[PDB]
């Protein structure tokens, strides 16, 4: 009436919960790159010679 | 001598026909040898600024 060893298991199942990968879009930056410093339009000379 | 402009606080004469030594003498006189009046001593009775 006691507990005895039974037949060895024939296989093992290991369960884990996993989600999946999306598409590669690689959206690097809101406003991207190093935007260049640049000329103010027209500007004009702010200096003249004497005479 | 020819003057291009003379507002108050400005002059632009020409000074045609003189050497660089005399012109430079005139320029250095105006900057450093023409006399002016300016505060030299200050007596401060109170100053809570």
């Amino acid at each position: 009436g006691g507990l005895t060893c039974a037949s060895a298991p024939q296989g093992t199942l290991r369960i884990l919960e996993g989600p999946q990968q999306s598409l590669s879009g690689s959206p690097l930056q809101p406003i991207p790159a190093s935007p260049p410093p640049q000329i103010p339009p027209g500007l004009r000379p702010r200096f003249c010679a004497f005479g | 001598v020819d003057v291009v402009h003379m507002d108050e606080n400005s002059l632009e004469f020409d000074m045609v026909g003189i050497d660089a030594a005399i012109a430079n003498a005139f320029r250095r006189i105006l900057l450093a040898e023409v006399p002016t009046m300016a505060v030299e001593k200050v007596l401060v009775y109170n100053n809570t600024s």
